[PDB]
């Protein structure tokens, strides 16, 4: 579908333009959860190997919350550009599109003909 | 095979399958998919098994031909429209002829018949690049020609390989053939979508990529090939048993598992273009995995099957291999339905 | 492509053949030089589903330059109709037709 | 849809040089040099006209301004250009390698009889300017008008409304 | 569209059915697979040349390269074949069935 | 209409030349007479097995070969061009992997063909 | 699809002769199609017999086709009634009853009859409604 | 006659074609695809392409279907199954003589076959392209392109060529 909009620049993780939205915030609750990926990987990652998960090797799960952070942080960018980014030529679109979308008539309740169908 | 000669071959599939990604010739595309196939053969022969040469030759000749046949469509759109860029194409024929082109490399139709043997003779490892990376190539090109597809034409062949994956899974045993009906299964998934948006057969494809990179390189760190074999290891490790029948249910689609999401969002593509009996047959066939998943979980971790006296040796020893990205592997191919509107990236 | 490298450093692969009015040996054209430059120019920058119609003049006259269906087929029926006259004696070629 | 309009019979009854190809090799070079400013004309609107039918007037002229180049060596040292044209047609591919004195007779001639000179290597290939009164041709191709290109993306960006929009995902 | 297309575009048909329609010889299948190509390497030249694409006259020779390169993998693996089994059948090429 | 006349004058002055070759010298074959000569011994009856690798291991090396000199045909044009450096380095990439290919095939055994 | 537009084209309950023929039509070459498919998978060891078989499915597919053909239109001509789904559904259950006959069991017949009838009923649903099974690229 | 002499040639390909995909004995197949392979060579010779037409003799002819008879000399199953050992072949040989004989009957008529595509039964010669050519041989200088514009695929080309061999002895070494 954004797949040949004008301006994109193939192989462009984080378009430029993207810089002007609201970066997600250190502690947004979907990075978080992104953050718990990694330590959940970490307890099952002695498990394979035999070790006393949750008490084994504090390096190795700390790596794995710093990495999936980060890539977790990047990619909630590049999600938050394309979502602004339909949003805002779908804006530009109407706009330029006045007849195919009508001001639909302003008719209160009081007037609509609702048809009533009882119980019994 | 000497390990760098290894490294090289699978060097060159890898890039063979890069270069069909990246090109926007018609004949580049080819040469990707024929020097991709010139070096699949001797990794399928790693091993040099009969069984494996029987695989083999039966994956090569099912693959040239597709290939060879995937010419005429570029030769007949060259002749009637004398372009070599991938784009839509201006013939139904040649249209038409490419799609089960690609189609028999993908194995989704009665085409499908080379993959689940070419996995059964061939080894673990093998059987995972095979069903693994060997299904990126011919699905760039069709993302690519999505917009020029006939909808009925393709949306049967996904129907298919939903349908016939599905159905015969039900009645094997080795484990091998089970990945392969499966995979057929997931074939469908994604390819049914792709004449509707293109962005969410890439997410199934990711997705499925998950689950089967998980799924086999279990099945490798198990060293088991038949369900009775796989049954044993209940004993020896006991865990892997356990992390196996969470990506057997998120492979099968329960929610709030992985595997969930990418048929979700399937279904809510076709629905809103108007099409409504498609997903919820696509649906019902989905339990049709489920079933033989189940019967793999009760085998192996939900039920505690019979061991043997040998299985002693095994505990006193350990396992050497370091099993390379399996833990974030199954991490993120059983829990990431929460990070689903993260598909946009995708687009 | 799927993964257009290509354009993102710019280092030309393969589309200089991907088109036949691109640059050419020893500049010589093609069959359809003319006629594909017009349907490219056209279709630039527009889109395939807007270029599909818009643009469907230069297209069929490029199918056209490079097929010749309709072409022949009129040189079929004025060659069909000759043989029908002819046979019949009742138009006799010129002398420049035989020489 | 439409005429394919050709010229009638009459304008192309012009007069056409009668000479054997080695004829026109061998005082090619005395030739080039010596009637370009109507060949440049001619083929200037060959590349620029673009169409055969636009060329036809200088088309005769070019064949007219080589019959005025095929006379006066008739009226001068039309021998040696016998023997000349005879040996360079002996040749199978009119090499002039092996014809080089009936040339140097030949260029003895047009350097006094007629004064010309013999056109030195990669002056005959070189780019000429030719000076024309015709008007450049405004759409040589007959090019229609062009399709408009679809509007631009104009405007700031702005944060997507209400996050994702995806089902219950507030963000 | 001129005769000849079809006498190729009917070659390749042609052999293409032929390598489908199997029988007892798979070496004599991949007689029908390089005479697919040779078609397809015939056909392809008739339109570039017909239509000047001189920068297209490139593929029929890598198409040709390319095609021949399976050659080597086909033939190889015939003999591979006919060496745990001997000979080239095929009904015998069977040994995975389940 | 020269060519293929070349070819087919050929073709009949062979076929005559074998025809009167054949029916003339009046054919008096008996069942010794074209029975098989091994040696002047008995035959055992064979020339239907295979022959291990090393025939066929050197016939697809060729043919591998025969197909990079087939890439390297077009040269005496290429030098021709208008770009010789691109020409120079591409044309020399050609040679240089032919002999890696054959150095690789030297190198693991390979020319030396099995016995 | 001109052979399924020749169903299509004739008013439902109305020249049931038509509607018959393109209705057995539609089984014979559906009959065909799985008939040459059996024939290519498993193999008809001895050609005579590979005859039969495909015999036996085309004959059984356009029993069925045939039988749904009369069923369906006759019971829309009795009843007046070509909008009503049931006319199918007896016209399905009939043709399920066909394969039980051909099959020679009351238990598949009885299956099929219940099946088949619930489909073609569910396909007219369609055809009144205007269901699309295999919908063109619309968002 | 010399109007449609690529009208023949282009038969003989269906027939030689017929020839080998009716599976006859890989030599006598190897037979009747030379036999295919020389006559198309034609076919592309009356178009101009001298280099392409001569290249399918040198790599296709006298290249790959040489070592082509060796498997068949490897193989030699008991019995030669040549044309008379068997009748489906046989059949499968005369069927491929009926439809290309009817389609070209067909068009010789009326012209107007539609099999699949539409297709005009003219004669060959029509759709050749009228101009000259200069001094340079436009196939000739298509191909020697190879070397200028064609870098790219002379690099993928080659290196599948070298990873070509590195296959071959590998699945022929037999581990
Ligand atoms: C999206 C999100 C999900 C995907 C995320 C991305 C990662 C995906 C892959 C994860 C890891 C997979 C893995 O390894 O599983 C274990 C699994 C089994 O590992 P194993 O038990 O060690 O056995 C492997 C060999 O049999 C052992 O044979 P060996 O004993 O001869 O050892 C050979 C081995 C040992 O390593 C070496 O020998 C190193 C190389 C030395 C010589 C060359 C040096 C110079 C070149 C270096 C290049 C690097 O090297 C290799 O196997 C070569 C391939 C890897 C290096 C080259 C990579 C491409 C360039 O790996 C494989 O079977 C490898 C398959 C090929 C790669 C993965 C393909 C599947 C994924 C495709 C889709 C990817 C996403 C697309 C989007
Ligand atoms: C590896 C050795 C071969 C490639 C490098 C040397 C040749 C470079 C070359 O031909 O570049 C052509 C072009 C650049 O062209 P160029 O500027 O060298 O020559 C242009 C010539 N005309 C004007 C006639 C078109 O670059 C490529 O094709 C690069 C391809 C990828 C190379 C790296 C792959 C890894
Ligand atoms: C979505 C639905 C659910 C989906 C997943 C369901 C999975 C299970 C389903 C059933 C599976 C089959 C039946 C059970 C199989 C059991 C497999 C097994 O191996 O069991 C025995 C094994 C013995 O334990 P052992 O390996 O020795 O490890 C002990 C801990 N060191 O046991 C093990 O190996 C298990 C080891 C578990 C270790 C858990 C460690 C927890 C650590 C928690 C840290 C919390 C930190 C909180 C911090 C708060 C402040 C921030
Ligand atoms: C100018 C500056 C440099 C000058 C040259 C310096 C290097 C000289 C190298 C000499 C050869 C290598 C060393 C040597 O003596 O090797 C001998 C050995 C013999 O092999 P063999 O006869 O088979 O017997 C043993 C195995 N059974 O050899 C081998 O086993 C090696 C086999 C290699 C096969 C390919 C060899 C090259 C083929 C031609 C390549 C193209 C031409 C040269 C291009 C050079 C580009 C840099
Ligand atoms: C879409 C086409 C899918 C084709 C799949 C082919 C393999 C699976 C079907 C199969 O093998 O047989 C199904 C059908 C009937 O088989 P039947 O004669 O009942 O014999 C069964 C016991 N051997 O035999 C067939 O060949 C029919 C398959 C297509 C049915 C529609
Ligand atoms: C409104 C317009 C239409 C009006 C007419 C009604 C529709 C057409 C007629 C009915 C078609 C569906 C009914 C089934 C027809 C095929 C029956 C068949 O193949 O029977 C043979 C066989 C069953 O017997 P078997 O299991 O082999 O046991 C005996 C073994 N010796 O078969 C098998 O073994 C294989 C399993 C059965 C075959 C696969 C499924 C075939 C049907 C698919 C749907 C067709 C829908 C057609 C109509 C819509 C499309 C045009």
């Amino acid at each position: 579908m954004m797949s040949g909009r004008p301006g994109r620049v193939p192989l462009q993780f984080l378009p430029n333009e993207a810089r002007s939205l609201p970066p997600p915030k250190l502690t947004d609750p979907r990075l978080v959860y992104m953050g718990f990926l990694g330590y959940c990987s970490g307890l099952i990652d002695n498990a394979i190997r035999r070790r006393p998960v949750v008490s084994a090797g504090l390096h190795r799960q700390l790596l794995y919350v710093t990495s999936f952070v980060f890539f977790g942080y990047y990619l909630l960018k590049r999600q938050d550009y394309m979502y602004a980014l339909r949003d805002h030529d779908m804006f530009a679109y109407v706009k330029s599109h006045p007849e195919d979308f009508p001001e639909k008539d302003k008719k209160t309740y009081g007037e609509i003909l609702e048809e009533f169908h009882p119980v019994r | 095979m000497n390990p760098i000669i290894y490294t090289t071959l699978i060097m060159t599939v890898m890039s063979g399958t890069m270069l069909v990604m990246i090109s926007s010739h018609w004949l580049l595309i080819w040469i990707g998919f024929e020097m991709n196939l010139l070096a699949m053969i001797p990794v399928l022969m790693k091993n040099f098994n009969p069984r494996a040469t029987e695989a083999a030759t039966k994956y090569f000749l099912t693959q040239a031909t597709a290939s060879m046949m995937l010419m005429m469509a570029i030769i007949i759109n060259l002749l009637y429209s004398g372009q070599w860029t991938i784009t839509k194409m201006f013939n139904p024929v040649a249209m038409t002829m490419m799609t089960m082109a690609l189609a028999m490399k993908l194995g989704l139709s009665p085409f499908h018949f080379w993959v689940p043997e070419v996995t059964q003779g061939i080894s673990l490892q093998a059987g995972l690049l095979l069903l693994t990376w060997q299904k990126l190539a011919p699905l760039s090109v069709l993302c690519q020609i999505s917009q020029s597809i006939n909808p009925n034409l393709m949306l049967t062949m996904a129907m298919l390989s939903i349908l016939i994956g599905g159905w015969g899974g039900l009645n094997q045993t080795q484990l091998r053939k089970i990945m392969a009906y499966s995979s057929i299964a997931h074939m469908g998934w994604m390819t049914a979508v792709l004449p509707y948006n293109t962005t969410m057969t890439i997410l199934n494809l990711l997705i499925y990529i998950t689950m089967t990179l998980a799924m086999f390189m279990l099945l490798i760190h198990s060293s088991a090939t038949t369900t009775l074999s796989l049954s044993h290891t209940w004993n020896k490790m006991p865990v892997i048993t356990s992390l196996m029948m969470v990506t057997l249910l998120s492979m099968g689609g329960l929610p709030p598992l992985s595997g969930f999401m990418p048929k979700w969002m399937i279904i809510q593509e076709m629905t809103k273009n108007e099409s409504i009996i498609m997903p919820t047959l696509m649906a019902m066939t989905a339990l049709l995995n489920l079933y033989f998943y189940m019967r793999l979980a009760y085998s192996s971790s939900l039920t505690m099957f019979p061991s043997t006296n040998n299985m002693k040796m095994k505990w006193q020893f350990e396992h050497t291999k370091q099993m390379k990205l399996l833990p974030t592997m199954i991490v993120l191919s059983t829990l990431v339905l929460p990070m689903t509107p993260a598909l946009s990236s995708l687009n | 492509p799927f993964f257009d490298v290509q354009k993102r450093l710019g280092l030309d692969l393969d589309r200089w053949m991907t088109i036949q009015s691109a640059e050419q040996p020893h500049k010589i054209p093609g069959r359809c030089h003319a006629f594909e430059k017009e349907w490219i120019e056209c279709a630039h920058g527009i889109g395939g589903i807007r270029a599909e119609k818009e643009c469907k003049i230069e297209f069929d006259d490029f199918v056209e330059c490079l097929l010749r269906q309709k072409t022949m087929k009129r040189l079929s029926a004025i060659k069909r109709q000759r043989d029908k006259l002819i046979k019949e004696g009742k138009y006799t070629p010129p002398p420049h037709h035989l020489g | 849809p439409g005429i394919v309009e050709l010229p009638t019979l009459e304008d192309l009854k012009v007069q056409e040089v009668k000479v054997s190809s080695s004829v026109l090799k061998a005082a090619a070079h005395h030739y080039g040099a010596q009637c370009d400013k109507p060949n440049k004309e001619f083929m200037l609107c060959r590349w620029e006209e673009k169409d055969p039918r636009r060329c036809l007037e200088e088309g005769k002229l070019v064949n007219q301004c080589a019959l005025d180049f095929f006379r006066q060596i008739k009226r001068h040292c039309a021998e040696p250009f016998t023997e000349y044209w005879t040996c360079i047609d002996y040749s199978g591919l009119q090499l002039f390698r092996h014809c080089r004195k009936q040339q140097a007779k030949f260029d003895e001639c047009v350097l006094d009889k007629l004064g010309w000179v013999r056109p030195d290597l990669g002056e005959l290939s070189k780019v000429t300017k030719v000076k024309t009164d015709r008007p450049l041709p405004e759409n040589p191709y007959h090019s229609r008008a062009r399709p408009e290109p679809n509007p631009e993306a104009e405007g700031d960006l702005k944060p997507a409304k209400h996050g994702s929009r995806l089902f219950f995902w507030t963000m | 569209m001129p005769l000849v297309y079809m006498n190729i575009i009917m070659a390749f048909a042609i052999a293409l059915a032929g390598l489908l329609m199997y029988r007892s010889h798979l070496m004599s299948s991949l007689l029908c697979l390089e005479g697919m190509m040779l078609s397809l390497f015939i056909m392809s030249t008739l339109i570039i040349l017909n239509t000047h694409f001189t920068l297209a006259n490139m593929m029929p020779i890598i198409l040709l390269v390319f095609a021949a390169c399976e050659a080597a993998l086909g033939l190889s693996l015939l003999v591979m074949v006919s060496n745990t089994y001997g000979t080239d059948y095929v009904q015998n090429l069977n040994l995975l069935q389940c | 209409m020269n060519i293929m006349l070349t070819l087919l004058t050929n073709v009949t002055l062979a076929s005559l030349l074998v025809l009167i070759a054949f029916w003339l010298p009046q054919l008096n074959a008996y069942s010794e007479k074209t029975s098989p000569y091994e040696c002047g011994f008995d035959p055992m009856g064979s020339a239907r097995l295979p022959f291990s690798m090393k025939f066929f291991l050197v016939a697809i090396t060729f043919l591998l070969f025969d197909l990079e000199i087939a890439l390297l045909l077009p040269l005496p044009w290429a030098s021709q061009t208008n770009n010789l450096k691109t020409m120079l380095t591409m044309a020399l990439f050609l040679l240089i992997l032919l002999a890696a290919s054959l150095a690789y095939e030297w190198t693991q055994k390979g020319l030396e063909w099995a016995e | 699809k001109t052979l399924l537009h020749k169903y299509s084209d004739i008013p439902e309950g109305t020249e049931c002769h038509r509607k018959a023929y393109a209705s057995t039509s539609i089984g014979g070459a559906t009959g065909l199609i799985v008939s040459a498919y059996s024939i290519a998978l498993k193999p008809p060891a001895s050609f005579l017999e590979g005859v039969a078989r495909t015999g036996r499915y085309t004959f059984t597919s356009a029993a069925i086709g045939a039988i749904f053909g009369l069923t369906s239109c006759i019971s829309a001509q009795v009843r007046e009634k070509p909008d009503d789904p049931l006319n199918y559904f007896i016209g399905g259950c009939a043709g399920g009853l066909t394969l039980g006959a051909r099959t020679r069991s009351y238990g598949i017949g009885a299956a099929a009859c219940a099946y088949m009838g619930l489909t073609a009923a569910l396909v007219k649903m369609g055809q009144l409604e205007g269901w699309q099974v295999f919908a063109e690229p619309k968002v | 006659m010399t109007m449609y002499i690529a009208f023949i040639l282009s038969t003989i390909f269906v027939i030689g074609f017929v020839g080998f995909s009716s599976k006859p004995s890989p030599i006598y197949g190897g037979l009747g695809l030379i036999v295919s392979g020389g006559v198309g060579c034609g076919i592309v010779l009356n178009f101009g392409g001298s280099f392409l037409g001569l290249m399918v003799f040198l790599i296709y002819l006298g290249g790959m279907l040489v070592v082509f008879g060796y498997t068949t000399a490897m193989a030699t199953e008991m019995y030669p199954e040549v044309w008379v050992s068997n009748k489906t072949v046989f059949g499968a040989f005369v069927s491929g003589l009926m439809m290309e004989f009817c389609m070209v009957y067909y068009a010789l008529k009326e012209e107007e076959v539609e099999i699949i595509f539409k297709f005009n039964g003219l004669g060959d010669w029509v759709i050749y392209d009228t101009g000259d050519s200069g001094f340079f041989s436009e196939e000739a200088m298509g191909i020697a392109a190879l070397y200028s514009y064609g870098t790219w695929l002379v690099i993928v080309t080659g290196w599948s060529l070298l990873i070509g061999v590195v296959v071959i002895m590998e699945i022929t070494r037999g581990n």
